DNA sequence: TCAAGTACTTTTTCCGGTC
RNA sequence: CCAGGA
DNA sequence: AAGTACTTGA
């Protein structure tokens, strides 16, 4: 659909960031993380990006 | 006044087993939520829903 | 071209411990 | 997961 | 355990 879903848009270009209602962290204690696995895999994918770009 | 029938009785062994109702009954009215669902949570234990 | 093989998919009622 | 309940 | 979907040899 040209609006909606063109094929062209089945290929990521810019990724949305999901907010952290999405991937909460679990605040244990005071002075302790607990971030969510999407938060890993987003970092993880924010880290193979940046080697990408710096070496390209 | 005496029974019309004549009951069977006599000692059997009886076992007292595990599942007590004071250990089961629960009841909830607004409670704890989760944090990424924002819904009640699980288990009588936890105050659950 | 068309049988037979391949990958890969898919489910299964509701209600403590120890980690 | 593991153990159990209807 | 039983399917669709696709691939492979005659």
């Amino acid at each position: 659909n040209e609006v909606f879903s063109r094929p062209e848009w089945m290929i990521l270009t810019c990724l949305p960031v999901p907010p952290p209602p999405v991937r909460p962290s679990i605040s244990f204690n005071e002075s302790q993380r607990g971030e969510d696995d999407l938060t890993f895999k987003l970092a993880d994918i924010l880290k193979a990006n940046i080697s990408l770009e710096t070496l390209e | 006044k005496k029974l019309m029938a004549q009951i069977f009785f006599g000692p059997t062994y009886y076992q007292r087993l595990r599942h007590m109702v004071d250990d089961k009954i629960h009841a909830r009215a607004r409670g704890p939520m989760q944090v990424l669902t924002r819904q009640p949570v699980e288990g009588r234990s936890r105050d659950g829903g």
